């Protein structure tokens, strides 16, 4: 997203990868989040 | 349900991943002290011993910029994490 | 003209004004170009896209892992090696787990209803 | 002075593998206990890398490689063989050359506008009637003008004897040109393995940062025969070889993710973006 | 990709967001088990 | 709160932070004065194409002494403030000297164009270090000419930083073959420099040294002048240790240096451990600010009595403002 | 493709720190939304 | 944080105490939530 | 009264300046002097 397909701009960017793995680790955890949501509120009975 | 919670540890997760989230919060604060911001240095003393003070100033703010950043986003998780944990707790009391 | 780039160059279908060089998107960026030696224009397209997925078990059962690439099918094609076990899911094309006909509480969570474990010789 | 060797039988080339090896220190800072992600020029893992032996069964294996970026080289030997290299761009006495040699009395490395022939080499006797083996021909180059560089060692013996049975010393060295600066790393190893690179793990230290100044894309490596009377050729014929080998590898831009142990030394690494368990251990 | 770069005269959403590294992951759990839930949990409070 | 009124409750405040007591400064003990003269005041300076290469080491970098004689019409350094040179140490200083013409000493810098700066001498890009000139019409110049210095002209590419290329092959401008003979589009690459005494300003001899060196990542050798001081432990000081400034408490180590080791670094990428340039021992420097404090208060408009509350640390002096009762 | 990487560096660097904005504000905007979503699925898995 | 045990830095950093301030205010109202929350659950009955 | 003059229709060597003709000041302003043989140029007016 910030600069793809580019090489130089990686070389100086290395230098955000902390905040690239949290943002990532953030959306992570909505996306598991939101699962967990779908599953608890749908499957309260077990027998179909 | 004494033997199955002296036998299994992993029911408690639900407090030990507040814990771990806390810690590795702090820890990742701790870890975002090495990134040079777009300065030449991750070291205020390097910076200030190279430099006088009319060249160096640049550096600082550019660091000084990054930290105030850094803190911001740190306290936004927390602020959101109290709200959920708030939540949570109102619904144990209304339990209780 | 020294507009340097990487990407694939196509045939295009749009027609520049006779004063136009050089074609945009609406992210700002350089989507067409005329063609100085011979006129007519190109589109530019980058050459990275697709989503990659790993699927392991904890490194201290095995080394082996399945790799899930989405929006592609595979019924070579854009994968890092094609091997065997290709099995094709709504989620994506699934390489390095073999497709079985039965059904239990699934272990790790692939996606559209479709999961994935560690079992048996052993195998994903 | 130099001759010609008309005695080898050629063969197709070997291949091997670099099992997670070729791993050197970045910069000259001490760090104890961390996890240090690396952006530089490393020798990819698991690669396909040319093997290269010198036996009498005959193979006398030096031809002209090529210089892409940096070197890794690896050298297996018991008696002392592989003991030189040389560097240039056409090595014809029209361009800058970078010599480095040990003659078993001194390290000579010259950055020198040298004219190399076809076959250099350097030649050791064995005396019959006394116990003694010693170094005695040296055809490198026949001229050397406009000499700028100088370094000559301390003298010193080397243990030259022919001595066989099992491989025991690995002497691995990354050679890399930027900036007019030839750096070269280098580590030595005792092992007891008899045709491989052994799996295992070895960081390389630095060695030396030489303010040469020389465009290099080619490169070759100075071996030694021996002489005997068994064989009674006079100067092409009569030269037998020794037993040593070496491995060759070309380094690449990658990013590697480094282990320091609670002493201070390398004990792991990863490759990062060689397989994607590797990137998710980067990640 | 084929579909993405076929469709280069004409101007898409889903082709721009995704060549600039936003994707979106699909959920878990299909309609189709939704509706089998939904019908165990009609059955069970009609029949018992 | 900046307001004079503050409500009863209990704050937190700065963490107890402590000040210096007096400041060291260690450098290795070299009483040597590297040849100025032999850099600046020699006789007879390389070519352009051919620039000479001289590396420095055990000195005392003054360069005091260069103010009674050659003074210097440029002089500009990259990677370093000009005033802070009496404060560091360098670790490799290699100079660089050739002659050249005046017009062209502006080509001696990073990213610049021309025949200096792509077929002869090139500075990389990222340059630690910097360049002095001067004029020497006096001493390079004789009358009917001086053509002891010559030039690169005619190359097929340009140059890398730091490259020397001394070959002298006839180039091929055209598309016949020249096969080592000077006639119609083969040139001869190299050609000699015209210095006269009554030329113009612009061509003239400029005489050109650049100093390339790093600063502050490995043992250092070359120093300035400044003295040295003795060494104090388990206090608060500000300490300079081949131009590492800091402020801190050193104590004894039990990490064990590389031969080729200086200085260490924590998670964090900041200076923990370094190594005395004077007796060779490694000392772990700590910094001396520990601790939160609160402070507990009524209504300011009903006393003016506080409490504080000091985290971290025992009562049963200690590190509090005042102790009292 | 108009500056060499001496005074390039410098547009470089305060693109990237847009960009990084720019990322951090949408994941914000995001962990908001989940967590009233959250709240949603909660009330409707109670009223289930 | 910042520049801790540094004097130049203290000083150009004094244009940014509002943001000090109103972070060190969201952290104490964080904190003292959690009391209350504590508070609230365990101590619903007053006679032990 | 400075000569205004436009110039097309070129190769821009600028390497056959090099044989005489020093130049006591050249100062270029929105390029850099490096990327000059690696540009096109669309409308080149000299004012001498
Ligand atoms: C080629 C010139 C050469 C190079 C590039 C190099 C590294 C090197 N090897 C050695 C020990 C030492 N070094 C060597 C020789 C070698 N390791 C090699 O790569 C080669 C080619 C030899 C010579 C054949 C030997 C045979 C021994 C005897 C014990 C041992 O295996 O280390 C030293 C420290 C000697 C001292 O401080 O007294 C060094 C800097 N050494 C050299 O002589
Ligand atoms: C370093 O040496 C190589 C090889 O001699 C040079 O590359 C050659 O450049 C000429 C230019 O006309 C070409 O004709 C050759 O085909 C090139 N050979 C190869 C293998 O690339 C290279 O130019 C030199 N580098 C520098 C900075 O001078
Ligand atoms: C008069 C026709 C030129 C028109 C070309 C216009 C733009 C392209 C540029 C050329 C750069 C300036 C030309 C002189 C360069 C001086 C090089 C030197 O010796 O230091
Ligand atoms: C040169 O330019 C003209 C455009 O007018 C083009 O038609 C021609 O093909 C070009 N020559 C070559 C070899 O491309
Ligand atoms: C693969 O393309 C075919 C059409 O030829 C289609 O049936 C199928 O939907 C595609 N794969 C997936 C997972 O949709
Ligand atoms: C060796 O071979 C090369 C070319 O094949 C030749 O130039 C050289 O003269 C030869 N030397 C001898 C001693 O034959
Ligand atoms: C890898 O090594 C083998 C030797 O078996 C060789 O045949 C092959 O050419 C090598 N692959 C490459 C890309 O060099
Ligand atoms: C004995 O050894 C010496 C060197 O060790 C050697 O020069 C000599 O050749 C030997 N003696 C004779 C008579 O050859
Ligand atoms: C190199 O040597 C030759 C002759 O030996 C001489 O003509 C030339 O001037 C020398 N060049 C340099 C840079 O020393
Ligand atoms: C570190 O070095 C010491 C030698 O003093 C050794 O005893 C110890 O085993 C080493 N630690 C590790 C993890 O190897
Ligand atoms: C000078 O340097 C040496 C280190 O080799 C050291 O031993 C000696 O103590 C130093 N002299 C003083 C007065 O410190
Ligand atoms: C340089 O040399 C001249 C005479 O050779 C002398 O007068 C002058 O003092 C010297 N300057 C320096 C700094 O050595």
């Amino acid at each position: 997203y910030i600069c793809g397909d580019s090489t130089e701009c990686s070389n100086l960017l290395l230098q955000y990868g902390s905040f690239c793995t949290q943002l990532n680790r953030a959306l992570t955890g909505i996306a598991v989040e939101q699962d967990k949501n779908t599953q608890e509120v749908f499957a309260q009975v077990k027998q179909i | 349900i004494q033997d199955s919670l002296s036998s299994t540890a992993s029911a408690l997760g639900k407090l030990q991943d507040v814990v771990n989230q806390n810690a590795q919060a702090l820890n990742t604060l701790v870890k975002q002290l090495s990134s040079n911001f777009g300065a030449i240095s991750s070291v205020l003393n390097d910076i200030l011993s190279r430099l006088d003070k009319v060249e160096a100033e640049v550096q600082i703010d550019r660091l000084i910029t990054g930290r105030l950043q850094s803190l911001q986003t740190y306290v936004t998780q927390q602020l959101i994490r109290a709200a959920e944990i708030r939540a949570s707790a109102n619904l144990a009391a209304t339990k209780m | 003209n020294g507009l340097t780039g990487t990407g694939v160059l196509t045939e295009s279908n749009k027609k520049f004004l006779p004063f136009q060089q050089f074609g945009r998107d609406i992210a700002d960026t350089t989507d067409a170009v005329r063609d100085p030696q011979t006129l007519e224009i190109l589109d530019i397209t980058p050459c990275s896209f697709g989503g990659v997925s790993v699927i392991t078990p904890g490194t201290n059962t095995s080394n082996q892992v399945a790799v899930l690439y989405q929006d592609v099918n595979c019924t070579t094609w854009r994968v890092y090696s094609t091997g065997s076990n290709v099995f094709q899911t709504r989620a994506g094309c699934l390489i390095g787990a073999e497709h079985v006909n039965n059904s239990y509480e699934c272990d790790i969570p692939i996606g559209a209803g479709i999961c994935a474990s560690y079992q048996t010789s052993q195998s994903i | 002075q130099c001759v010609n060797l008309t005695t080898r039988t050629q063969l197709p080339p070997a291949y091997t593998n670099s099992f997670t090896r070729g791993v050197y220190y970045p910069d000259k800072v001490f760090r104890s206990s961390v996890l240090h992600s690396t952006q530089d020029l490393f020798l990819p893992f698991f690669s396909n890398v040319t093997w290269f032996h010198a036996i009498h069964v005959k193979r006398f294996d030096n031809p002209v490689l090529p210089f892409n970026d940096g070197v890794y080289f690896a050298s297996t030997e018991k008696s002392n063989i592989i003991r030189g290299w040389i560097f240039g761009t056409t090595l014809d006495s029209k361009t800058q050359s970078l010599l480095i040699v040990n003659n078993a009395t001194n390290v000579v490395i010259k950055v020198c506008e040298f004219q190399f022939c076809n076959d250099p080499f350097l030649g050791v006797y064995y005396h019959k009637n006394n116990k003694s083996w010693m170094e005695s021909e040296f055809r490198v180059y026949s001229s050397a003008n406009n000499c700028t560089f100088e370094y000559v060692s301390q003298p010193f013996l080397m243990d030259l004897e022919g001595k066989q049975g099992n491989f025991k010393n690995l002497r691995e060295f990354v050679f890399k040109n930027i900036d007019g600066y030839f750096k070269i790393y280098s580590k030595h190893t005792p092992i007891n393995l008899v045709r491989d690179l052994p799996q295992g793990f070895s960081a390389l230290e630095p060695l030396v940062d030489l303010p040469i100044g020389i465009n290099i894309t080619r490169f070759q490596t100075l071996l030694a025969l021996h002489r005997s009377y068994l064989t009674p050729g006079d100067s092409s014929s009569g030269w037998t070889a020794g037993a040593a080998a070496y491995y060759v590898g070309y380094l690449q831009p990658r990013t590697f993710l480094l282990k320091y142990n609670e002493n201070g030394t390398i004990t792991d690494a990863v490759d990062c973006a060689l397989d994607p368990l590797s990137e998710t251990k980067c990640t | 990709y084929g579909d993405c770069l076929g469709d280069i005269a004409a101007r898409d959403l889903i082709c721009a967001q995704k060549f600039n590294g936003l994707t979106v992951l699909p959920p878990l759990l299909t309609d189709e088990m939704i509706a089998q839930y939904t019908s165990a949990l009609l059955a069970g409070t009609i029949t018992s | 709160l900046k307001s004079f009124t503050v409500e009863k409750g209990i704050y937190q405040t700065s963490n107890f932070r402590v000040q210096p007591t007096e400041s060291i400064v260690r450098f290795p003990n070299i009483t040597n004065l590297c040849p100025f003269g032999e850099v600046f005041n020699a006789t007879r300076f390389a070519s352009v194409y051919a620039w000479n290469r001289k590396r420095i080491s055990n000195c005392v970098a003054d360069y005091s002494v260069l103010y009674n004689s050659a003074s210097f019409s440029t002089f500009k350094c990259y990677g370093v403030s000009p005033t802070k040179l009496n404060d560091l140490c360098f670790t490799n200083v290699y100079a660089d000297s050739f002659v050249i013409r005046g017009d062209e000493v502006r080509q001696i810098a990073p990213g610049q164009t021309g025949k200096i700066a792509d077929y002869n001498y090139k500075l990389p890009d990222d340059f630690t270090g910097c360049v002095i000139a001067w004029n020497s019409n006096n001493l390079d110049s004789k009358v009917g000419g001086n053509y002891n210095y010559l030039y690169r002209l005619f190359r097929k590419s340009n140059l890398k930083p730091f490259e020397r290329d001394i070959s002298t092959e006839i180039y091929q401008a055209g598309s016949t073959p020249c096969n080592g003979v000077e006639g119609f589009n083969c040139y001869f690459p190299l050609q000699s420099y015209g210095f006269q005494p009554t030329n113009g300003v612009g061509y003239q001899p400029y005489r050109v040294v650049v100093l390339s060196f790093e600063l502050l990542h490995a043992p250092a050798t070359v120093c300035g002048p400044k003295k040295s001081t003795n060494l104090v432990k388990n206090k608060c000081v500000n300490f300079n240790f081949n131009g590492l400034t800091g402020t801190g408490v050193l104590t004894e180590s039990n990490k064990k240096f590389l031969p080729f080791q200086q200085f260490g670094r924590d998670i964090a990428d900041t200076t923990d451990a370094v190594r005395d340039p004077q007796t060779l021992e490694i000392l772990d420097i700590t910094p001396c600010s520990f601790g939160g404090v609160s402070v507990i208060t009524p209504g300011t408009n009903t006393s003016n009595q506080v409490a504080v509350l000091y985290q971290d640390v025992n009562c049963t002096t200690w590190r509090v403002y005042s102790t009292g009762s």
